[PDB]
RNA sequence: UUUGUCUGGUUAAUUCCGAUAACGAACGAGACUCUGGCAUGCUAACUAGUUACGCGACCGGUCGGCGUAACUUCUUAGAGGG
């Protein structure tokens, strides 16, 4: 029961990979159950535009999303080494606990 | 049929278990019922002097519907709107002394346990005395 | 000497495809552009020809083609989702899903024999389907350069249409390229092959069905019709061979290859050819949502 | 031949010890290299040579971001 | 056997309905003990209109969460048409369906079909999305 | 306002010039055809696209555009 | 230990030091944006440099040095950082690089619209398809005043300001102020990929032209 | 330096039609990104739920009451459709 788990900042990257993963853990057959969509947090900090505080009051919005996705896997756990050896693709980080 | 308290209208189930509540004796009455305020928002003391046990039979009635519940969720369910004045008004929190003494006082008729989890449920006993009221209220029309 | 007897409603959308049975003669279906497909009771009646008894809605988008089993509860269709599904008008469920196409189903067709199962679609590829849903062929099959809009079967050929105006004849279960023929302007909308399985009238955007022969490979005919063919559908007993043009359907009689008539109701344009398998019964399906009924 | 440009060399690193970073794919017949005209030191750009292209794409795919000299080293196809 | 939802706002209503000898309960409590009843024929719009023989062979049970009270009524009687009619199209025939949903449309086009209007955000500049402050001159 | 700006109708036009013999009077079927025919980025100009064909074909089978 | 959303915010305070500090110490070398790529066994830190030959410094002392010190202030630990430089293709199409080069120009002294027109004329001369800059300050007399010097097309709202136009401010210091100097540059498109963007603009409607094909004009077949 | 960029009609818009010594265009508008509204069609899942069960508690019904096997309607969020 080891469960990998991963995080971006923009879909396609982590959308690609994690279809690379499950690519390459079916094509050995192992148990996979399937990506495991965590909601997205937006970190929003809404500050003020003018440096001095002069104008017309305008105002500035910011964000940016945190995509969160899962795979869990049945396997021998260390078997489960030579899989994480594709997915060095920047943005995506990858934590494993079982 | 069979009747539960979930079927009937709760205006007079409450008002029905106040009174086995007021009428067996069982309940234990403290000595500062009659004096308190009840959050720190509400002015004045109640206007019928009843007051504890028809808090006490509605008590027993959100323990029938969620249990799983303690004081600081009790007070979660009791607060209401202060008036503050010039201010804005606010949402401030029920009284634990209340909510503390009114289910110690349950427990002292043997008709409230806590939860495993630490806070409060009905017991089988305290189930029966509510489905039995709930009975009751069901034949008056 | 052919009288139209009426209208049917359920439909929101613009009728498609007609399809009916031979073992059940008050039972139709009729695939529409209100993205359901409709078991329709013929009840035969005065007021109200045949009623609607069960709308399946399997589809996103709209549905291009329906096609009848042997014994009919079980039909399979074709949408423009791109895919398949498989039906049991008793139950109503989809019983299996037939995924791996790309684009859009534009024609499909059933056979009489157990398991076989041909469908055409707008990616520029045609496949061969088991009933398992896995493909029976391994796809390459160096398939048509434009849209394949009607694919069909004789009752041992693949013979389809496209839109880069050379129709086909292929071979079953070989899939490969045998007969090539090559004699229209404009693209093929539709083709028929006839219920012997030996004549392929082929028409399209010219309005004219080329009638070629299927078991030799050979122009047979020239009939000279009307506008953009939607249809071309047989008679099952009296040899007409019939299409159906955009404000009307064109008859010919292919004794003298004279038109018996003309079938008369921007105006709504037919869409659907379809006869019972007795005779003596027309069905047309139009694009302000009727559907149309024609007695001898 | 095949033909393709390498970069980003340094001084200290001579030309039979640079032949063993793309002898993985194939071992050069020659080497040719660019020079300076004051100090007759190296120049830094030259040309390789491989056999064939199959050759010239693979040698340059493992190359590229290899650390030579604590550099990410450099390739263009020429 | 269906479940089928009807929502209003972020209040959303689902009706488990399977085969029975007639049942309305919302959340485990009956249609006759809702708490507004300034609003008691909104829910019950079904009960006057399509009869209690059109419900007769089937157990509704609602589960509601979400949103305030009253788009919480809203979402109730239009989950539960769309459970009657969802129920009618697959186990009875569609011309009933036909007569159930002119009888259903044509009264109130809500019973059956959903509320796209949402809450528009407020915007910088004032206290709502379209009002501003008060801006003095002098 | 729902006019139609310059590229939704010069490019339509263009669209129209050359394949004429792929085009037609329904939407649905000139809207499937303008990404054989084209490479437009996003839908919404293509639906715009197939909004314009429709109706200049019909505008333009009876009479001089 | 430490959030999801404070360990995405700490990181990006990383990368805005590490840009900073490296473009406040390298300015001679080309410096144009780190790359970060970070494996258990070693965390890799990649320069976008124009001239590698001015970032090794004496046989490749200042980069060690990098090492060093990037191993020093962050905390980083003995041995989990080397450094490299990455050669970039074009020089005339990153705005960082040629706004560096205006500066250095101006601040080692020109005439201000000899240096401008030698710059819109390498850009333009790049392969790319507008420019526009603004030098900007005490150019002429001690009255401040703007001077904007374009050739061809940019584009200036929408979306794909963020993917084909390239921007960067740098400060020049001079005895008598600051000048402030603006570099835009649209790319070219480059459809695969190679050194512009892979998306069109999204008002850009290219249609492929009709195959010339000659009507059959007889009905005829053929086998095989 | 001017016409192109206008008498007029139309547009939220120099947005378009039309007139026409102008013909074709570029920036701005529009397109585009994000959000809102739809899906019994796909992908689906003990940090998400439905429901058929098995048992407990209460006079067939109630249980956010305790744990299991099929599904993706309700939750999440992608790929396309619209």
């Amino acid at each position: 029961r080891i469960r990998i788990t991963l995080t971006s900042r923009n879909v396609k990257s982590l959308e690609k990979v994690c279809a690379d993963l499950i690519r390459g853990a079916k094509e050995k057959n192992l148990k996979v159950k399937g990506p495991v969509r965590m909601p997205t947090k937006t970190l929003r900090i809404t500050t003020r535009k003018t440096p001095c505080g002069e104008g017309s009051k305008t105002w500035d919005r910011f964000q940016m999303r945190i995509h969160k996705r899962l795979i869990d896997l049945h396997s021998p756990s260390e078997i489960v080494k030579q899989i994480t050896s594709i997915s060095i693709e920047p943005g995506v980080e990858v934590e494993v606990t079982i | 049929p069979g009747v539960t308290v979930k079927d009937v209208n709760q205006q007079e189930f409450v008002r029905a278990l106040a009174a086995f509540l007021k009428k067996s004796g069982k309940l234990k009455v403290p000595e500062w019922v009659d004096t308190v305020k009840l959050a720190k928002h509400k002015e004045l003391a109640p206007y019928d002097e009843n007051w504890f046990y028809t808090r006490a039979a509605s008590t027993a009635r959100h323990l029938y519907l969620r249990g799983g519940a303690g004081v600081g969720s009790m007070t979660k369910i009791y607060g209401g709107r202060q008036r503050n004045g010039v201010m804005p008004s606010h949402f401030s929190r029920g009284s634990k002394s209340v909510a503390r003494r009114v289910l110690q006082a349950l427990e002292g008729l043997k008709m409230v346990e806590k939860d495993q989890d630490g806070g409060r449920k009905l017991t089988p006993q305290g189930q029966r005395d509510l489905d039995r009221i709930a009975g009751q209220v069901a034949a008056a029309n | 000497q052919m009288t139209l007897r009426g209208t049917l409603k359920g439909h929101n959308g613009w009728v498609t495809q007609i399809a009916t049975t031979p073992q059940f003669p008050d039972m139709i279906l009729s695939a529409s552009r209100d993205k359901t497909i409709i078991m329709w009771k013929l009840t035969r009646d005065e007021t109200n020809y045949g009623i609607p008894q069960r709308a399946l809605r399997g589809h996103s988008h709209f549905v291009s083609d329906v096609v009848i089993s042997s014994d009919g509860q079980f039909a399979l269709s074709g949408s423009w989702d791109g895919t398949l599904r498989l039906w049991d008008l008793t139950t109503g469920t989809t019983t299996r899903r037939f995924v791996g196409h790309t684009k859009d189903v534009l024609s499909v067709a059933f056979s009489s024999d157990n398991r076989q199962i041909v469908s055409g679609s707008r990616d520029k590829t045609i496949k061969l389907w088991n009933t398992l849903g896995v493909c029976k062929y391994t796809v390459q099959d160096e398939s048509h350069s434009e849209w394949v809009s009607c694919v069909r079967f004789s009752p041992p050929i693949i013979v389809s249409c496209g839109w880069d105006k050379l129709v086909k004849v292929w071979n079953l279960a070989n899939c490969k390229l045998k007969t090539n023929h090559i004699g229209h302007t404009g693209y093929l909308n539709t083709v028929t092959v006839s219920p012997d399985g030996s004549l392929c009238a082929s028409g399209g955007k010219d309005g004219q069905a080329m009638l070629w022969d299927l078991n030799e490979g050979k122009h047979l005919y020239t009939l000279d019709g009307g506008d953009i063919i939607n249809a071309l559908c047989f008679s099952p007993n009296r040899y007409w061979l019939c299409a159906a043009t955009g404000p009307s359907i064109k008859i010919w009689d292919l004794e003298g290859k004279i038109i018996v008539d003309e079938l008369k109701q921007e105006p709504p344009q037919c869409t659907s050819l379809a006869w019972s398998a007795d005779g003596q019964t027309l069905f047309a399906g139009y694009t302000d949502n009727l559907v149309r009924v024609w007695q001898v | 031949a095949a033909a393709a440009a390498a970069a980003a060399a340094a001084a200290a690193a001579a030309a039979a010890a640079a032949a063993a970073a793309a002898a993985a794919a194939a071992a050069a017949a020659a080497a040719a290299a660019a020079a300076a005209a004051a100090a007759a030191a190296a120049a830094a750009a030259a040309a390789a040579a491989a056999a064939a292209a199959a050759a010239a794409a693979a040698a340059a795919a493992a190359a590229a971001a290899a650390a030579a000299a604590a550099a990410a080293a450099a390739a263009a196809a020429a | 056997s269906v479940q089928v939802f009807g929502r209003k706002k972020t209040a959303t209503a689902v009706a488990h309905c399977k085969r029975g000898n007639g049942l309305i309960k919302v959340n485990g409590r009956p249609l006759e003990m809702i708490e507004p009843r300034t609003l008691q024929y909104k829910l019950l719009e079904p009960v006057l209109l399509l009869g209690k023989e059109r419900f007769a062979g089937v157990d509704i049970r609602v589960r509601v969460k979400g949103g305030g009270h009253v788009a919480q009524i809203y979402a109730i009687r239009q989950s539960i048409s769309k459970a009657l009619v969802a129920y009618y199209q697959k186990y009875v025939d569609e011309a009933s369906k036909k007569e159930i949903k002119d009888i259903l449309i044509q009264y109130d086009r809500t019973l059956l079909v959903a509320d796209p209007r949402r809450c528009e955000s407020k915007k910088f500049g004032g206290p709502g999305a379209r009002a501003r402050y008060q801006k003095s001159y002098r | 306002g729902r006019v139609r700006t310059k590229t939704v109708k010069k490019a339509a036009r263009v669209i129209i010039e050359k394949y004429y013999t792929r085009l037609g009077n329904d939407f649905h079927t000139n809207k499937r055809v303008c990404e054989e025919i084209a490479i437009i980025p996003s839908k919404k100009l293509r639906n715009k696209i197939a909004g314009y064909v429709t109706h200049l074909m019909k505008r333009i089978q009876r009479g001089p555009v | 230990q430490i959030s999801k959303k404070r360990k995405f915010v700490a990181d990006g305070i990383f990368k805005a030091e590490l840009n900073e500090f490296l473009t406040r110490e390298l300015a001679e070398d080309g410096y144009s944006g780190v790359e970060v790529r970070v494996t258990p066994t070693r965390t890799e830190i990649i320069i976008l440099a124009t001239r590698t030959q001015n970032v090794l410094g004496e046989k490749g002392r200042r980069i060690r040095e990098l090492t060093a010190v990037v191993q020093k202030r962050f905390g980083f630990p003995e041995g989990s950082v080397e450094l490299y430089a990455e050669k970039v293709a074009t020089r005339g199409l990153c705005a960082i690089a040629q706004a560096e080069s205006l500066r250095y120009k101006l601040l080692g002294g020109l005439a201000v619209r000899r240096a401008c027109y030698g710059v819109l004329r390498f850009i333009m001369e790049s392969g790319a398809k507008g420019c526009e800059v603004v030098v900007s300050g005490k150019l002429r007399g001690q009255r401040a005043k703007s001077m904007k010097f374009v050739d061809g097309l940019m584009i200036h709202s929408g979306d794909p300001v963020n993917y084909y136009v390239d921007t960067a401010v740098r400060h020049v210091l001079l005895r008598q102020g600051v000048l402030g100097i603006k570099v835009k540059i649209m790319l070219p498109w480059d459809p695969t990929g190679k050194i512009g963007p892979k998306k069109p603009l999204p008002d850009h409607v290219s249609i492929v032209e009709p195959k010339d094909e000659i009507l059959p004009t007889t009905p005829i077949s053929e086998q095989k």
